[PDB]
């Protein structure tokens, strides 16, 4: 159980592993539920929301920001997490275009963030970000990226990736679905349907779908789903769940 | 002690929790209540005013921060007040700089930026005070509620304090009014929530309820005893 | 003109075994003169002495700090300061303030400790280093003295005639100058003795 | 910046019925030397304000880099709001005054216009923070030659068309180009609406030397 | 300006005109120069107005909080050597001041003069502005240790309108005040024309 | 000085004279103003030649590290910016004026000048310096639109080679350096070879 | 003040004058101003003699720094970067006009520094105030890949003139030569005039001057 | 196991309760009873002396201070934690004076006074200042321009307009006393009578000269502390 | 070689009657011989019964008008009451004296009610020295409408005249006329006039136009 060895991030294991980043990683497990998928000429993101009560406004807690005109943010674990972390990046992405005077490019931008997220992870007097977020851009000249960055520090490249309660469970019915060559407008309703069956309704119920995409359909740029096409994927959603 | 994971906020549970920062929220469950509404034009704030003693003045929960924004406080007096001050503030400095009103959505915002540094910093206790927040910019009124957990929400409506399910509940049954009525119906349904909250021993006197409303031409004024009593002579009687 | 300020005139000299140093007596402002007691020779030891040219409040504050680095070096190695570690610690502490410089031109003059060869430096505003075999002079008398010096020393000079030349040296060049004058100060070191002197020239 | 090197030509202002018109030349000019004659001084910050300058091109793009930024933020915490052009009025106002103030100007005299809620916007800012907000502006020479032209065309009818208005600044340009020596044979149009920004040009100056045949 | 203020047996009077000029236009001709700090407490005035006012509002603050702290009055020399050192740290980048610190405590009624240059200097006659040397030659002449109080106040007022009259950057009205164990007082304020027919004949 | 780098369909060539002096007196006779900033990317120094060469080391580091970290080497449009920004953050102090030419895989050869006090610009030919007040008419006057390499080369030659007879300032060698996706030829003119 | 370096065949030959001057008066025939930094590489300094000396220094000790860290011998290029570095970080305040040559794994260097910072390699450069008669031999004489010996008596005549073309510079001719396996610290290398002859004894002998006072302290 | 929390201000209970600043508000009782009362005529303040020893010098003693002639002040709790908060009182005012030369409102005394309270767990005691909640809690009453104002200050930063508060060791009897004692409309005289008749049901001793410090502020005259002639001729009514 | 401080000119006038204070300004916005915008008010309303006008180097015009906005913001937030005339007086003197060697260069004249309901006009000079006055002139014409002011208003200079008051069309006429002389006199001052009277009700605004030359 490590009693004696997880009261700070700057303590190491018998075993050789810190606890505070693993604990870390049982808090995003513990939190909702985020997909992600690039298409041919761009990269879309999925949120699972739960109202937690009617009470609050529908856009509430927004959780698809974007770091960049160019650049989305998915993310997952701690509300008040997400936003300084979203903060920092933000002001990453302004400090490198002030300083280099282009777009960042997305493998860059996480490697900065995964660095900077480190930063909090093995000093004593801090804190690990206790949020895995996602990093999603589309570059006419460079391409398609997706990252998942999780408090552990680790960007590593996914196709697809998703973090939650359902990571296995969302592995499983992303795996089934081909990916690499179908863009946008038939990856919005893989992602809709793939939402809609990891959320549990007998637990947990009371959700509602938010999306975001940046890519050439949008001249490159972050939005979220337009009005119509998010009806649209609902639709499909509904006539796929059955 | 198993609970030797709170006492700090820098410390993970094993299960993956701040249970510091529970404590925090949990820290404003225990002051007064109080709950807000908005109308298609108009946000109210409504507040239960309480006094350490009936010789003296009931403590104030309704604090003005500038013409069109205004925020109601619920926990440590120290917390909300440093808030309040950081607020006039940054709603100053945007007035120097920009000569337009802070927005709603950024200044919380930069609320949420501000009280996570104690949250996630060794140093800072965690700003355990719960905020409700009414303004008026350009899509109309908002009302968002600032958890003490660093975590804001934009809500309908929200009564955050002791016994503020009960007005959760009320609002909860009374949704389908909310965004069409006018200043007197809105601010009926707000006295009708605190109502809900209060037990039955007790009533909205004058001097228990305070009143702040904010809309698209009327700015956040804070009503009193005296000024509420237009406000309340048409409030109806207590349904018991 | 910031040397005219306060003037002064040093030189200094070795011989056979032997060393001599001597310096003005004068003190007093750009124009009107006060005392006779100013002190440009100062002793870093039993037998080093270090000359000092530049604003007299200046030339005090140097010999004074430098008193107290060299006490601490002293007290830390606990021998006697060779004389070349003298001439770098001056040059340390006059060119450490190389953006605030202290307008002062010093000299200084010894004899190694163990096989008892003297030695002198000539050191610089700013502080450059500088060592001669013959001789050095520092203040406002410094075209006469380096003139008649050139034209004066001899190498290998005995005690005695160590003595005689430095006093000649000294006075018929101070009598070439107004500014530094009216009295000079001569201290003569040999490993034996410490003759203290001061020769008796015009008191114009 | 103590020391001006780059400066820039005049860039005139007039809003009209329907919009604002912007015009400037390329005359990146280092001195009296034409050092560059293809340089756009006006370049729109977003789709309802935008901004033309004069001065030292170098804190220009400082400034368009600071202030894409900040659009850039504003339009990424997709909040609704933009910059009103009064709020960039602001920020210019109390930005460069604040960067004068510590004895490092910013060597600008700077021209704002914009269209919002239907209600037109022109604000100007100086080397030195005078602003206001007027109809009809003019920098460098400008303010000597064609603000006066400008405001006789107003005080008369303060109300123009946009051929009007279009026409008006191609004539003070052609007057400029006749009485200046800083003008470049080609100028920028930036005309910001309801339905946004749109940047154009450049157009010629043709000069009539009847003067010369009748001074022979 | 020009200021006037002796010590006398019975006491200190103190001097002021009230023409305020920038350069050759008079800016006002109602100004109040000597400042009303404390109750027992009396400053003047000179150099740069906004410098005078500023800094004896400083002094005042301080003595207040004095006066507080120590539950008891500060002494007119702390005042005075307070002012000095406060505006010394203060020279040598633009300061402009001249002033009296002129107040009775429990050593005797105290004067002294503070200035931009740095001087703190009591004594018994103190004058200083444009017409500070007409205000001395006729005070000289008419000093006494042993004036009374009525006729202290007919050479007071006799000697401040000579100072007055005699120069040419002073005008407006006068301001006059005495100090006493119970603090000062406000005596009179004659103008230049009236004062000019009283002392015509 | 004069140095003029004009970007052809392919990359860019620039050329530069080789003259420095402190005052009157010819110091160095054979200054290279085209300082290697990367594998295919260059510059063009005019101005005051220390701050020139230390405005280089440090752009060298800061692309070098850009290069590195992105597996990629970096392009004109970054480059360009780093000397914009160290341009004008010392534009109080900083006397110097540089051509960003060179070539990249993204777009192609590109012209980059930021002339004293910090334009950051592109255009076809960049010219700079004391020497870049007589050839203006001369390049006007023989301005072309797409020299091919050897095209390239002869507009450098006898621009160069007027500014070397008609201007005091620029003396010595003729430093060539022509940059593609085949990679970077630096050639040098001198003797016979100069017209 | 002369200063020169030229690169032979195989290595470096560095000539430096021995007259300093402060103001108009010469104050030491005999100065030192080929300085020591490493046993492969070696400067001559310019223009503020106590900034030339301190810098020397400074840059000496850094490098032995790290060529003691690293255990191998330094390179030009290393010294030259760290040079021009402090030197440019006073920007000019300054006045040391320094001279750098060496030799490292890639060959012969020789680098010049003028005192505001700037630097170039060449083949063959002078600087100073006699750098014009230096460098008028540079281009009459030199001649490069050119022999070890001859590569003296190039040296030797560049800094002749130098000396018999200026005023502030002479009375000695020092010389550094830096080889792979050479190092050759001539000094004085050769004197090119020397002080006249005394021709009348001026009779300074005992008596000649009296005394105020005596004081005797014994000592050891 | 409360004891995880009580060490250190920065610790949050699970009650969410702040147990140093509650531990501070105890301490209050710590010190001697203080009572003031507000009426329409103006505001008096009532404080135990608790000499120790008959050969103390009573003035040093100070349970009520001076912060301006229109204000008045009452401490209970550390002698020293209460000198720093009435200088920085009498500095604010004398700040106030300075910047609008005007008296400043007896709510903006408490208010800046608060603000140097509750700043103990505040990151800018970075040049120094408290590191533990300020123990002492202040009785401010004074005249301002909304008349005749009483405000009192809870350590923990709160201030409250009360008509008739009572703090110190006997702040619960007293107030229950106050709670039937007080009238809107009482005067000023036998607002004081009453007061002294709280503080002898309430005073561990008999009431003499030396054991009862007494202050009034009228909108009438400034801040008088009554003096022993005048507390004579008080007290012997009573 | 660098001037932070241009002339701009402008006049502020202000009269303050028996239950009103009349603060008067010229909307001409013009730098040297160039005119900028002949439409730039220089007064600028504060509270309901205090009004600042300001002028000088317009940039320290605006700069100080927001800054007693500020300041007037932080008070009532904290206060929680509007301050009183001379409470403006007090701040503007100590934020003027704020930047003593750095001055201000800007001619502040403030007009407002004071608390018995009289007329409260502070001349401010930019150095900071402030004075209570019934009227006082300020920026470009301050010399030439000071006499006048004294010999009508003030009474000086003229006998055999009652010391009668100042009234509301009385006040309105001079100020009116005192504005039309100084148009017509001063050539660095023209295009508009800008009137405003506070009393007991509140803040009134006039506009009238002036000779264009």
């Amino acid at each position: 159980i490590g009693t004696g060895y997880d009261l700070s991030a700057s303590t190491f294991s018998p075993d050789g592993r810190v606890f505070q980043v693993e604990y870390a990683m049982k808090a995003v497990e513990n939190s909702s539920t985020a997909i992600g998928i690039r298409c041919k000429d761009g990269v879309v993101f999925g949120v699972e929301k739960l109202v937690l009560s009617k009470l609050y406004e529908e856009g509430s807690n927004k959780r698809l920001f974007n770091v960049d005109r160019h650049v989305g943010m998915a993310v997952a674990g701690l509300l008040a997490d997400a936003r300084s972390l979203a903060d920092i990046a933000r002001e990453e992405a302004s400090n490198f275009r002030s300083n280099f005077g282009y777009n960042i490019p997305l493998k860059h931008l996480a490697d900065r963030v995964a660095m900077y997220v480190h930063a909090y992870t093995l000093y004593s007097a801090v804190r690990p970000f206790g949020c895995s977020f996602m990093l999603g851009s589309y570059s006419v000249n460079d391409g398609a990226q997706l990252y998942m960055i999780d408090p552990s520090g680790v960007s590593y490249g996914y196709w697809g990736c998703a973090i939650g309660k359902a990571r296995q469970a969302a592995k499983t019915e992303i795996e089934k679905l081909q990916m690499k060559e179908m863009t946008c407008r038939d990856i919005v309703k893989e992602v809709a349907k793939i939402i809609y069956i990891v959320h549990d309704e007998v637990k947990d119920k009371a959700f509602e779908l938010e999306l975001s995409w940046v890519g050439e359909l949008t001249n490159g740029r972050h939005e979220i789903v337009p009005k119509d096409i998010r009806e649209e994927a609902e639709k499909y959603a509904k006539e796929s769940l059955k | 002690f198993r609970n030797q994971y709170d006492n700090d906020v820098t410390v993970w549970s094993p299960q993956g929790r701040i249970h510091q920062i529970e404590y925090a929220m949990e820290a404003v469950k225990q002051g007064s209540a109080t709950v807000g509404l908005k109308s298609k034009t108009h946000a109210v704030l409504v507040a239960l005013k309480r006094a350490q003693s009936e010789l003296a003045a009931h403590q104030k929960k309704i604090l003005h921060v500038d013409n069109h924004i205004g925020i109601s406080i619920a926990g440590l007096t120290a917390d909300a007040r440093l808030l309040c001050n950081f607020m006039r503030q940054e709603c100053l400095d945007s007035r120097f700089v920009f000569d337009r009103p802070l927005p709603v959505s950024r200044l919380v915002s930069l609320i949420g930026s501000k009280t996570q540094i104690p949250t996630q910093r060794y140093g800072r206790r965690p700003y355990g005070v719960g905020l409700l927040i009414a303004g008026y910019d350009d899509m109309g009124p908002h009302i968002f509620q600032t958890c003490p957990s660093a975590n804001y929400f934009d809500c309908r409506a929200m009564s955050i304090g002791a016994r503020s399910q009960s007005a959760r509940t009320y609002l909860e049954r009374h949704m389908s009014e909310f965004m069409e009525c006018n200043l007197n119906e809105l601010v009926k349904h707000g006295l009708r929530a605190l109502r809900e909250t209060l037990p039955a021993e007790q009533d909205l006197t004058t001097k228990n309820v305070s009143i702040g409303i904010v809309g698209k031409d009327l700015e956040f004024t804070i009503y009193d005893d005296d000024d509420v009593s237009p406000f309340l002579e048409g409030l109806e009687e207590r349904p018991q | 003109s910031i040397m005219s300020y306060n003037g002064g005139a040093v030189m200094a000299m070795k011989g056979k075994n032997c060393v001599a140093i001597a310096a003005d007596r004068r003190f007093g402002i750009q124009a009107q003169m006060v005392t006779t007691d100013f002190q440009k020779i100062f002793p870093m030891g039993d037998r080093l002495y270090i000359g000092l040219a530049g604003l007299a409040t200046d030339v005090q504050t140097v010999a004074q700090r430098l008193k107290f680095r060299l006490n601490l070096y002293e007290l830390k190695e606990g021998r006697q300061i060779k004389p070349y570690t003298l001439m770098s610690m001056v040059a340390n502490l006059l060119y450490e303030k190389r953006f605030g410089p202290y307008y002062t031109e010093p000299v200084i003059a010894g004899l190694d400790p163990k096989t008892f060869k003297p030695f002198i430096c000539s050191l610089d505003l700013i502080g450059c280093p500088m060592v001669t075999d013959d001789f050095v002079v520092s203040g406002t008398c410094a075209e006469q003295m380096y003139g008649m010096c050139e034209s004066l020393w001899e190498p290998n000079m005995d005690p005695d005639h160590l003595f005689e030349t430095i006093s000649q040296a000294m006075l018929n060049a101070v009598d070439r100058d107004a500014v530094s004058g009216m009295g000079v100060i001569v201290h003569i070191i040999e490993k034996d003795k410490i003759t203290t002197r001061t020769l008796k020239a015009r008191m114009d | 910046t103590q020391n001006p090197m780059v400066t820039g030509t005049s860039v005139l202002g007039v809003k009209f019925e329907g919009g604002v018109v912007i015009a400037a030349d390329m005359l990146g000019s280092y001195g009296s030397l034409a050092r560059f004659r293809n340089i756009s001084r006006i370049m729109r910050v977003n789709n309802s304000t935008m901004l033309g300058a004069s001065g030292d091109y170098a804190d220009f793009q400082y400034l368009k880099q600071v202030l894409g930024q900040m659009v850039i933020d504003e339009e990424l915490l997709g909040d609704g709001h933009s910059y009103s052009p009064r709020a960039i009025h602001s920020w210019l106002t109390r930005a460069m005054y604040s960067r004068r103030s510590k004895m490092n100007p910013l060597w600008n005299t700077m021209v704002i216009g914009g269209y919002a809620d239907g209600e037109s916007f022109l604000g100007y800012v100086d080397m030195l923070g005078v602003a206001y907000e007027a109809p009809s502006l003019a920098t460098g020479y400008g303010a000597y030659l064609a603000q006066p032209l400008l405001r006789e065309v107003l005080e008369k009818q303060p109300v123009l068309s946009q051929t009007e208005a279009r026409d008006l600044v191609e004539r003070c340009m052609r007057v400029l180009y006749y009485r200046d020596a800083r003008s470049y044979n080609r100028f920028q149009i930036a005309t910001v609406t309801e339905k946004g920004v749109e940047i154009e040009g450049p157009l010629s100056t043709e000069t009539n030397w009847d003067i010369a045949h009748m001074i022979s | 300006t020009t200021t006037l203020a002796f010590k006398f047996r019975h006491g200190v009077i103190v001097a002021a005109d009230s023409r305020a000029t920038a350069g050759a236009y008079i800016a006002s001709q109602t100004v109040k120069k000597v400042i009303e700090i404390n109750p027992y407490l009396l400053g003047t005035m000179a150099g740069g107005a906004a410098d005078c006012s500023f800094w004896e509002r400083l002094l005042a603050r301080q003595c207040r909080i004095y006066e507080l702290r120590n539950k008891e009055r500060i002494s007119v020399a702390a005042a005075s050597k307070l002012l000095a050192n406060m505006v010394y740290q203060y020279k040598g980048m633009g300061l402009s001041m001249g002033t009296m610190i002129c107040g009775w405590d429990k050593r005797g009624p105290g004067l002294y003069y503070v200035d931009s240059e740095g001087n703190r200097i009591s004594g018994a006659t103190f004058s200083v502005g444009s017409g500070s040397v007409y205000a001395y030659g006729v005070m000289d002449r008419g000093y006494s240790y042993d004036l009374e109080v009525e006729q202290a106040y007919d050479l007071a007022r006799r000697a401040i309108y000579q100072a007055t009259y005699r120069d040419a950057y002073s005008g407006g009205a006068v301001n006059l005040y005495h100090v006493r164990e119970d603090g000062w007082i406000r005596v009179s304020s004659d103008n230049v024309a009236d004062l000019h027919e009283k002392y015509s004949g | 000085t004069t140095i003029m780098a004009v970007q052809f369909d392919g990359g860019v060539v620039l050329g530069a004279d080789s003259r420095t002096t402190t005052g009157s007196y010819i110091a160095n006779r054979v200054t290279d103003k085209l300082t290697p900033i990367h594998d295919r990317i260059f510059c063009c120094r005019s101005g005051s030649a220390a701050d020139t060469q230390a405005v280089a080391d440090a752009v060298t580091y800061q692309l070098g590290f850009h290069s590195i970290e992105l597996n990629e080497p970096p392009l004109v449009h970054t480059a360009a910016s780093l000397f914009k920004e160290m341009c004008y953050r010392y534009r109080e102090d900083l006397m110097a004026g540089i051509i960003i030419a060179g070539w990249d895989p993204q777009e192609g050869g590109q012209v980059y000048s930021v002339p004293m006090g910090g334009m950051m610009v592109r255009q076809s030919f960049a010219i700079g310096g004391s020497g870049s007040s007589y050839i203006y008419g001369y390049v006007d006057a023989t301005y072309r639109e797409g020299m091919t390499k050897e095209e390239c080369l002869q507009f450098t030659a006898n621009a160069l080679a007027l500014a070397m007879e008609r201007d005091g300032s620029s003396g010595g060698v003729i430093r060539l350096a022509a940059i593609a996706e085949s990679g970077v030829e630096r050639q040098v003119l001198l003797g016979d070879q100069i017209p | 003040t002369t200063i020169a370096g030229v690169v032979y065949k195989d290595g470096i030959v560095l000539g430096a004058d021995t007259r300093a001057t402060e103001g108009m008066v010469v104050a030491d025939k005999n100065c030192s101003k080929i300085h020591f930094i490493s046993p492969n590489i070696y400067c001559c300094g310019a223009g503020t003699a106590a900034d030339t000396d301190m810098t020397t220094q400074l840059i000496s000790s850094n490098l032995e720094l790290h060529s003691l860290s690293t255990g191998r011998l330094p390179r030009v290029v290393t010294a030259n970067r760290m040079l021009k570095q402090m030197l440019f970080r006073y920007q000019g305040y300054i006045g040391a006009a320094l001279v750098l040559g060496g030799v490292d794994v890639t060959g012969p260097h020789l680098y010049s520094i003028y005192p505001h910072g700037s630097t170039d390699k060449l083949p063959y450069v002078t600087m100073g105030s006699g750098s014009l008669a230096a460098m008028a031999v540079f281009e009459d004489k030199f001649r490069p890949d050119m022999e070890e010996e001859e590569a003296k008596n190039l040296v030797s005549e560049a800094i002749a003139a130098g000396i018999f073309n200026d005023l502030g510079s002479g009375s000695n001719i020092d010389l550094c030569v830096i080889s792979k396996n050479k190092l050759d610290f001539l000094r004085p290398y050769t004197v090119p005039n020397k002080k006249g002859t005394r021709l009348g004894r001026y009779r300074c002998e005992k008596g000649t001057t009296a005394v105020l006072t005596e004081k005797i302290t014994p000592l050891e | 196991t409360r004891s995880e929390y009580d060490r250190g201000v920065n610790t949050f209970s699970p009650e969410g309760r702040l147990f140093q600043v509650e531990y501070a508000i105890e301490a209050i009782k710590l010190g001697s009873t203080a009572i003031g009362i507000q009426t329409s005529e103006g505001v008096c303040l009532a404080v135990e002396k608790r000499i120790t020893s008959p050969l103390m010098e009573p003035s040093s003693i100070e349970k009520i201070v001076e912060i301006d002639a229109h204000i008045g002040c009452a401490m209970s709790g550390l002698i020293k934690d209460a000198k720093t908060l009435i200088d920085k009182a009498r500095v604010e005012t004398q700040n106030h004076w300075f910047t609008y030369n005007e008296t400043m409102t007896v709510e903006s005394v408490t208010q800046a006074v608060s603000n140097l309270a509750l700043q103990f767990g505040e990151e800018d005691a970075d040049p120094g200042a408290m590191s533990r909640p300020f123990g002492v809690a202040l009785l401010f009453g004074g005249v301002d321009e909304k008349g005749p104002q009483l405000f009192h200050m809870d350590p923990s930063g709160t201030f409250v307009q009360c008509d008739a508060r009572a703090i110190g060791s006997a702040s619960e009897g007293a107030q229950s006393s106050l709670q039937e004692v007080y009238h809107k409309s009482m005067t000023l005289k036998e607002a004081i009578k009453s007061s002294l008749i709280i503080l002898k049901q309430v005073m561990e001793e008999k009431l003499n000269a030396t054991n009862i410090e007494l202050a009034t502020v009228q909108p009438g005259q400034n801040f008088h502390m009554f003096t022993k002639e005048e507390l004579e001729e008080v007290i012997k009514d009573i | 070689r660098f001037s932070p401080y241009v002339f701009n000119g402008g006049t502020i006038l202000a009269i303050a009657g028996e239950d009103f204070a009349i603060v008067a300004s010229d909307t001409r916005l013009s730098e040297g011989f160039s005119i900028h915008t002949r439409d730039s008010p220089k007064c600028y309303k504060l509270t309901d019964k205090t009004v600042i006008g300001c002028s000088g180097f317009h940039g320290d015009c605006l700069t100080l008008t927001k800054i007693i906005e500020a300041r007037l913001k932080m008070y009532k937030h904290s206060n929680n009451k509007a301050m009183t005339t001379g409470a403006i007086a007090a701040m503007l003197s100590t934020i003027l004296y704020s930047r003593r060697f750095f001055p201000y260069y800007v001619y502040n004249i403030i007009g407002g009610l004071d608390e018995e309901g009289k007329g409260a006009v502070y001349s401010f000079d930019p150095v900071g020295s402030y004075q209570r006055d019934s009227f006082k002139a300020g920026g470009s014409a301050s010399a030439m409408l000071q006499p006048l002011l004294d010999n009508q208003v003030g009474f000086k200079n003229m006998q055999n005249v009652e010391h009668v008051p100042l009234s509301l069309d009385r006040a309105m006429r001079l100020v009116k006329d005192v504005f039309i002389s100084a148009a017509e006199r001063d050539v660095y001052t023209g295009d508009a006039l800008r009137i405003c009277i506070v009393t007991k009700e509140g803040i009134r605004e006039e506009t009238v136009s002036l000779r264009k030359d």
